[PDB]
């Protein structure tokens, strides 16, 4: 539903990462990537 | 730990082993070891 919207301070946040820790990306994850690394926020909007 | 998890051989499913911990001190951070899945329910792993 999201091209019925006009949306606000659009950032897309790119890098690569490994097969084997796809799912570690997520708002409320923990491990040594998404603590280390990158990291999300836990009332986080957007897409992955 | 150490054996705990790294040893020469574990038990069945069926027939599994079981081991009796208390009287000493703990960490959770000693995923080290690369963990396929690390799930803790009812209380957090942080």
């Amino acid at each position: 539903k999201l091209n019925d919207l006009c949306f606000t301070n659009v950032y897309a946040d790119s890098f690569v990462i490994r097969g084997d820790e796809v799912r570690q990306i997520a708002p409320g994850q923990t491990g040594k990537i998404a603590d280390y690394n990158y990291k999300l926020p836990d009332d986080f909007t957007g897409c992955v | 730990f150490g054996e705990v998890f790294n040893a020469t051989r574990f038990a069945s499913v069926y027939a599994w082993n079981r081991k009796r911990i208390s009287n000493c001190v703990a960490d959770y951070s000693v995923n080290s070891t690369s963990f396929s899945t690390f799930k803790c329910y009812g209380v957090s792993p942080t």
